[PDB]
């Protein structure tokens, strides 16, 4: 199991930002992060490629189709 | 007498020559409470023994309660095994006696 | 004695268990030694010191 | 901050960062029976998180039980809070506020104080003894306090090294313990949603001495690490509980193959543990190296030269690692406490959840009003200044920020038990070292300096200039009653002020201590038991006040009651010669006092439900059932006040005008009592008539209250009065042999053996009995010395019983220094306690009448 | 030099068995409740005698209870008497029953009972449900067997091959509770003088039904044991000078190996 993966699991319960392979940007609370980077989140703000925003209660994104995640700086220490 | 001595204890609490033998007046443990006179010496599950004292004497003078408990609780096979072990111990005891017999009971 | 003479063994002189008294007297000697050494040293000297 | 702290696995900065996120905070209380492993478990967690602090090889480091008395006696005396950051089996770190509580039954006040501010309970059960007195009492207390509960079965190595039981019978013992716990929980709780079973994760298996702790999940995780293809979650779901393994099919079944296969638990968890322990202990020099090589455990030659016990601890530590099963338990089955906030406010806060502040607190957000609640007071080693330990339910405490402190007697109308103070410094208390911080957000535990002055036992800290509709959290409700009583005086009367300061400090330190001054100028201390009072006296004489103090002989506090209805209906009139009261007294029905005390009925209820209960359960007429006025000295007291006044004789409006005054008089009379000035228990006072004057300045105030008390006293005295003795419930854990000796010792002290049974799976017996509290003095030492230390006993207050004699008998003659026979114990106890209190020599049934 | 040793567990078990007769087979200190050096220290400091314990001179000048002048506090018309407060109670709780407890020692409270089942019959398996153990009166969201959960081929219990118990398992378990030094497996070497054999004999209670002279012998032995323990002070920092090494370094002495009886006769003659 990879070092970055452990740090991801550490961010469960924190507010995180996720960009997909298609560049949609999802910000909200990370509920569950799986080993393969599958991500369950809640109370999301999504910012599309055109710039528009929306609001979602519950989402789940496949690990493969994630480009990256931004985690709190609370973890860095 | 015991009640009088008890009340006496309450009242008294509140209101050159070479001697090679300690005097009997120095004795402590001369109590009036039965709980402290007879103090229910320990029975270590019928398998622990006081140091020095003869093992056979200890077994003979023990309360026998644990022997009764063992005979009550033991299974039939457990009783058979224990009886065989006691038979082995008795054979060893008899052989030891026969070896270390006094000359008045030998040939 | 009162642990030795229990059971088949009765009162008698057959109990030899001497480590206890042996230790007692060796420990007494430990402390007596310097006193007697000093006394004999003061005695068998070229001179004598009293007072 | 920047203070000096010991080297640690985690970092204080990360701890503070976690403190802000309330979803990763777990408030847990470690409770259980005496000597069941709580302190050593906490020690081992501290060692895990602090690689420098280490437990001595042959001596056990505690890191709790810090006090000198604790270290000398070996028994924990005070609860200790520890805040740590523990990893999860998944690898995710959480913040754990663990309050380790004492196990002794006398010090249950510490446990209740910890419960008030905890959100979950971890119950430690010894694997050999099983369920015992304090375990039962603590299960009851936790379920009644509305806390989630989980269980850790400790000392499982006794089954292997002391009883050397077979794996299957050890499994049976553990299963029986689980069944006992579930039975008790069901008995004390109506809801069945709280079922304890290792399959669910509510039970863990630990051996704190040898550093072992695991759940089914963790021991499946070890298998997964060794072989990578298993889902340890499913493996854990299948391990326990009559699930036999078929190795030919590699599948588990509810049906036993071969009629000799062991359950999967025995096959996979228990048996290898047996093998590890046996190989380390018996074959350390022959095949131990091979077995450790098989396990993958490699230990250095310096290490493998250790004696058997250190070697066992080291090997088991290396094999198992961290205590991740405990963390899994707590994380899964204890609220967030964002989730657990609402029940806490529902149960504790006096203003109710429905209140606006109730909602503001049940939200539990750092950016809101300040509503700290302080339950403990910890004294600095010098013993001069105290620090308030409590939890923050809303807002954020800032160092230096002025606050408003409300004591237990504060009400939104009586705004005089409040006071503005200023908080100096804040600490995050690890057991033997305090982290100083600048602020503390809601949902955490904190030590506050500078707010000790205006509080005694419990307090609520809010903010000034706001929360004008602020009310105090309910004062702690204690698991028992402090009954034992002693008197204290200084040796040199010139040093009385020092003793007074010491008395105040001990009152603050011990939550359930009650210190008071009688009428004869005697200073009296109330405590639960002899060890409790011994510790109190030690602290008073050594820590707080440095003087020499004389202590009177122990004695208990009695109560007063009646056994039959008053011979005549009594009455009295005000000094004004108006406002005439007329009462009668009778005994209550069996169990009604228990209902009122245990809150099965509340006066706050609507009269509809109140009369419903009174009519349906205790066979009362609804007319009387809707005529209740008061419930004894407190809102929940064992004496009732009904007003039989028919509407035709007294204007009900006029009677209601002086209702409050008559209630005050009744409560004062019940609180004091005429026989010896002690509580009145189990009496029904019925107002048969009440002629009420017309004008408010002719009634009320200093007219009715004295008359009301005098009428209550006269009616009680007319009814045949009796004294009631406190009774202790004793549980002795003795060998199979000493039961007769226990019988004898108990019989010597008016005891009565209720039961005597064997402990399944152990060679010992439990003897449950009843003893009189006043005879209980020295009973435990009598037992231990008479039996040569093989029998041990713990006693606790159970119920009040009538003393055999008749108190108000002047025929009897008492000698000053003789143990009296039973038939006049009542008279002796009444007269001597009257002398102690400093009242007159004897009380006559006409003393408080208006006729004589 | 014969300074340190390290034995093996079978050796240690056999030595324990041979020494059995000198050892009391006690697995706890619950026996010594109010009968250990700390309780004796408290009783001495308070000038009281445990029934079976020693009896010293008052450490302080005893307060004569015929001296205090009947204050309001110690009035005897207020005291309810049920059981005479024995000396044992005051040693047990020195701060609740004594006025002026000075130089008093707190005593270790209870310790959990060590429920150890001594193995009488060697032939039995190490792990065996002994009759002494009270029987367990026998009497769960398990998954369904139809589920597809299958263990891999490699998987089997951690130590299947290793036997549960071996020939020397019960012996090791017993050694775990054997008294010192029989619980060790290594250490240093002491002096025959420094090893007392009956100290644990007279530290125990006197056997029941014994004569007064032996009872007083027990009491006085305990008295002197307590006195030594209390008066002990740590040794002082010497410089390690050796008398016989100095003699050997001198020229008037020489070494030889002789029979002890020969040396004894030699010393007798020289002393004469
Ligand atoms: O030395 P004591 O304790 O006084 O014992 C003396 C006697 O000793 P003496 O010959 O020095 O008077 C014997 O003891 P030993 O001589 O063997 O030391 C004898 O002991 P045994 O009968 O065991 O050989 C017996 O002691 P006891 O009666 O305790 O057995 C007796 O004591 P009495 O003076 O009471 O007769
Ligand atoms: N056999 C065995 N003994 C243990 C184990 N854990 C603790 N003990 C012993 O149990 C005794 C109780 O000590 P603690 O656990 O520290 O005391 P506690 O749990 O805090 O209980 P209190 O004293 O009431 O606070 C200690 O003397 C330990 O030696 C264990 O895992 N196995
Ligand atoms: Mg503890």
């Amino acid at each position: 199991i990879g070092v970055p993966i452990k740090v991801l699991h550490e961010a469960e319960g924190h507010i995180v930002t996720c960009e997909t392979n298609t560049g949609e940007v999802y910000r909200g609370k990370l509920i569950e992060a799986e080993d393969n980077m599958n991500c369950q989140m809640s109370n999301i703000t999504v910012t599309y490629r055109d710039g528009r925003v929306a609001q979602l209660e519950q989402v789940y994104i496949r690990g493969s189709k994630i480009r990256f995640l931004i985690l709190p700086d609370m973890l860095k220490n | 007498k015991d009640k009088s001595k008890e009340l006496h204890a309450i009242k008294e609490r509140y209101l050159r020559k070479f001697v090679f033998e300690w005097d009997a007046s120095e004795d402590t443990s001369i109590d009036y409470n039965p709980l402290y006179k007879e103090r229910h010496q320990v029975q270590l599950l019928g398998r622990g023994f006081i140091a020095g004292i003869d093992l056979k004497q200890q077994k003979r003078e023990q309360s026998r309660f644990y022997g009764d408990l063992m005979e009550k609780r033991r299974t039939l096979e457990e009783k058979e095994q224990e009886e065989a072990r006691l038979r082995k111990l008795r054979k060893k005891e008899a052989k030891q006696r026969w070896d270390d017999r006094h000359w008045s009971q030998k040939k | 004695y009162y642990r030795f003479n229990t059971g088949p063994v009765g009162k008698g002189p057959g109990c030899g268990f001497w480590a206890a008294g042996w230790r007692v007297w060796l420990f007494f000697m430990r402390g007596i030694t310097p006193l007697l050494e000093r006394w004999l040293g003061n005695l068998l000297a070229r001179q004598f010191e009293g007072r | 901050m920047e203070q000096t702290l010991p080297v640690t696995v985690y970092e204080m900065d990360f701890l503070a960062d976690l403190m802000d996120n309330s979803e990763l905070i777990r408030n847990v209380t470690l409770c259980g029976h005496l000597h069941h492993g709580k302190t050593c478990f906490v020690d081992c967690l501290i060692e895990q998180t602090h690689p420098e602090i280490r437990k001595r090889y042959d001596q056990d480091l505690c890191y709790t039980d810090i006090l000198f008395t604790e270290q000398e006696r070996g028994v924990g005396i005070k609860s200790t809070p520890v805040t740590v950051v523990l990893p999860d089996t998944k690898g995710k770190s959480y913040l754990f506020n663990i309050m380790d509580t004492p196990g002794h039954v006398n010090f249950s006040d510490e446990v209740t104080a910890g419960l008030r501010i905890s959100d979950g309970v971890v119950l430690f059960i010894d694997a050999a003894e099983g369920v015992m007195l304090n375990t039962e009492r603590l299960i009851k207390h936790a379920v009644q306090e509305r806390l989630a509960v989980t269980v850790c079965i400790n000392k499982i190595d006794r089954l292997i090294l002391e009883l050397k039981l077979p794996p299957t019978d050890a499994y049976y013992k553990l299963r029986h313990i689980v069944d006992e716990v579930n039975g008790l929980i069901s008995m004390y709780s109506t809801d069945e949603n709280l079922i304890l079973s290792p399959l669910l994760g509510n039970v863990c298996f630990s051996s704190s001495q040898y550093s072992i702790c695991f759940t089914l999940g963790s021991f499946a995780k070890i298998y997964a690490d060794t072989f990578g293809d298993i889902n340890y979650q499913e493996f854990a779901k299948r391990l326990w509980g009559d699930i036999y393994f078929n190795p030919k099919t590699r599948k588990f079944t509810k049906k036993a193959p071969t009629s000799s296969s062991q359950r999967s638990f025995v096959e996979f968890i228990l048996e290898p543990l047996y093998k590890i322990l046996a190989q380390v202990v018996g074959d350390v020099d022959t095949s131990l190296p091979r077995t450790l090589d098989e396990l993958g455990i490699h230990l250095t030659k310096e290490e493998l030269k250790l004696n058997i016990r250190p070697l066992l601890r080291l090997v088991c530590k290396k094999f198992f690692g961290e205590f991740t099963g405990f963390v899994d338990m707590c994380v899964q089955h204890i609220p967030s406490p964002k989730v657990g906030a609402k029940p806490k406010i529902e149960h504790t806060y006096t203003g109710g959840v429905d209140s606006d502040l109730g909602e503001a607190m049940s939200d539990c957000d750092p950016d809101g009003p300040l509503m700290c609640h302080t339950t403990k007071m910890y004294s600095t080693d010098d013993g001069v200044q105290f620090h308030a330990f409590g939890r923050v339910l809303s807002g954020t405490i800032h160092a230096g920020q002025p606050v408003k402190v409300l004591g237990e007697n504060y009400t939104l109308e009586d705004e005089e038990d409040s006071q503005i103070c200023t908080v100096g410094r804040l600490w995050i208390s690890v057991a033997r070292y305090h982290i100083e911080v600048n602020r503390v957000p809601a949902g955490n535990w904190v030590l506050i300096e500078g707010v000790d002055q205006p509080i005694v036992k419990t307090a609520t800290i809010t903010e000034p200039r706001g929360n004008e509709e602020a009310q105090i959290f309910r004062p702690l409700k204690f698991n028992t009653t402090s009954v034992i009583k002693i008197a204290v005086e200084p040796v040199n009367p010139s040093e009385l002020p020092k003793m007074l300061d010491g008395l105040r400090k001990v009152n603050k330190s011990y939550p359930s201590l009650t210190t008071k001054v009688e009428e004869s100028g005697e200073h009296v201390i109330l405590g639960t038991g002899e060890l409790y009072l011994d510790c109190v006296m030690h602290d008073l004489r050594k820590m707080y006040s440095e003087i020499d103090i004389k202590v009177a002989d122990p004695v208990v506090t009695f109560c007063e009651t009646v056994v039959e209805t008053s011979s005549l209906k009594c009455f009295a009139e005000t000094p004004n010669k108006k406002n005439k009261i007329t009462m009668i007294a009778e005994p209550l029905e069996k169990g009604l006092a228990e209902d009122i005390e245990n809150e099965v009925v509340q006066i706050t209820w609507n009269r509809k439900k109140l009369g419903e209960f009174f009519q349906t359960k205790y066979d009362w007429d609804l007319l009387a059932a809707r005529s209740i006025w008061a419930f004894g000295p407190d809102a929940t007291g064992p004496n009732i006040l009904v007003d039989d006044t028919l509407p035709s004789e007294v204007d009900k409006a006029l009677l209601g005008s002086v209702k409050d005054s008559i209630v005050q008089g009744f409560q004062w009379g019940t609180r004091e009592g005429p026989l010896c000035d002690e509580l009145i228990r189990n009496v029904k006072f019925k107002i048969l008539d009440a002629v009420v004057a017309q004008e408010p300045l002719h009634r009320g105030g200093g007219q009715i209250i004295p008359t009301a008390r005098r009428v209550v006293y006269s009616a009680f005295l007319m009814a045949t009065p009796r004294l009631m003795e406190p009774y202790y419930f004793v549980e002795v854990q003795a060998p199979a042999d000493c039961v007769s000796a226990v019988y004898t010792v108990l019989a010597r002290r008016r005891g009565h053996v209720t039961q005597d049974a064997p402990i399944p799976g152990s060679p010992l017996y439990t003897i449950k009995a009843f003893i009189p509290a006043i005879d209980s003095f020295g009973f435990e030492t009598d037992l231990r010395t008479h039996t040569q230390g093989q029998a041990f006993s713990l006693s606790v207050f159970h119920h009040w019983q009538i003393v055999p004699g008749d108190p108000l008998d002047k025929s009897i003659v008492i000698r000053p220094l003789e143990p009296q026979p039973a038939p006049h114990l009542a008279r002796e106890f009444m007269i001597k306690t009257r002398r102690r209190k400093g009242l007159s020599e004897d009380v006559s049934i006409s003393k408080f009448f208006d006729d004589p | 030099t014969y300074q340190r040793w390290q034995f093996t567990l079978p050796m240690m078990s056999t030595l324990y068995r041979l020494a059995n007769q000198l050892l009391t087979d006690l697995v706890d200190d619950n026996y010594f409740y109010l009968f250990d050096l700390k309780a004796f220290f408290t009783s001495k400091a308070l000038n009281m005698a445990i029934p079976g314990g020693p009896k010293f001179e008052p450490l302080v000048r005893d307060i004569n209870l015929q001296d205090e002048d009947w204050n309001e506090f110690n009035d005897i018309n207020k005291i309810i008497i049920r059981q005479p407060i024995r000396t044992e109670y005051k040693i047990a709780f020195p701060y609740l029953y004594n006025n002026l407890p000075h130089h008093v020692h707190l005593t270790w409270y209870h310790t959990p009972n060590v429920v150890f089942i001594k193995t009488e019959d060697p032939d039995l398996p190490a792990f065996y449900f002994d009759p002494l153990i009270n029987p367990i009166s026998h009497r769960e969201p398990l998954p369904d067997d139809d589920e597809e959960f299958e263990l891999p081929e490699f998987v089997e219990p951690f130590l299947k091959d290793t036997p549960l118990y071996t020939d020397n398992t019960a012996n090791g378990i017993a050694l775990l509770w054997a008294p010192r030094p029989f619980n060790l497996r290594s250490g240093r070497t002491r002096r025959a003088l420094d090893i007392p054999l009956v100290k644990n004999w007279y530290r125990e209670h006197c056997p029941a039904g014994q004569p007064v002279k032996v009872r007083v012998s027990y009491q006085k032995l305990l008295k002197y044991y307590v006195l030594n323990a209390l008066k002990h002070r740590p040794p002082k920092a010497q410089k390690k000078r050796y008398l016989f090494r100095s003699f050997k370094a001198t020229k008037f002495f020489q070494s030889t190996k002789l029979d002890w009886v020969e040396v004894g006769l030699q010393v007798c003659r020289q002393g004469y």
